[PDB]
């Protein structure tokens, strides 16, 4: 075998993470699984207008402001 | 810029079926 260590393949600098982050226009509705995962109907901006889909809260780590706003106004 | 929020979007997945 060869003995090599990992490289900094992932950037450590903060900047453009668009590849793993899309805009949250706002929440359109919500849902919860039986497995214990909560999901919301997100309108992702930056993408096509018809792209909106349900995503878990887990991906909404940045959209807590908008999500919690939703959950505040709607249960 | 417009002050707005963003989130991941799990872009990728596979349904385990045969």
């Amino acid at each position: 075998m060869v003995s090599v260590k990992p490289l900094p393949d992932i950037d450590s600098n903060e900047g453009e993470t668009d590849a793993d982050v899309y805009e949250v226009e706002d929440i359109l509705a919500d849902r919860v699984n039986k497995n214990g995962i909560n999901e919301y109907y997100i309108k992702w901006a930056g993408y096509d207008w018809y792209d909106n889909t349900w995503e878990p809260e887990q991906n909404l780590f940045g959209a807590e402001k908008v999500l919690k706003k939703w959950k505040k106004r709607k249960k | 810029a417009r002050t707005k929020q963003t989130a991941r979007k799990s872009t990728g997945g596979k349904a385990p079926r045969y």
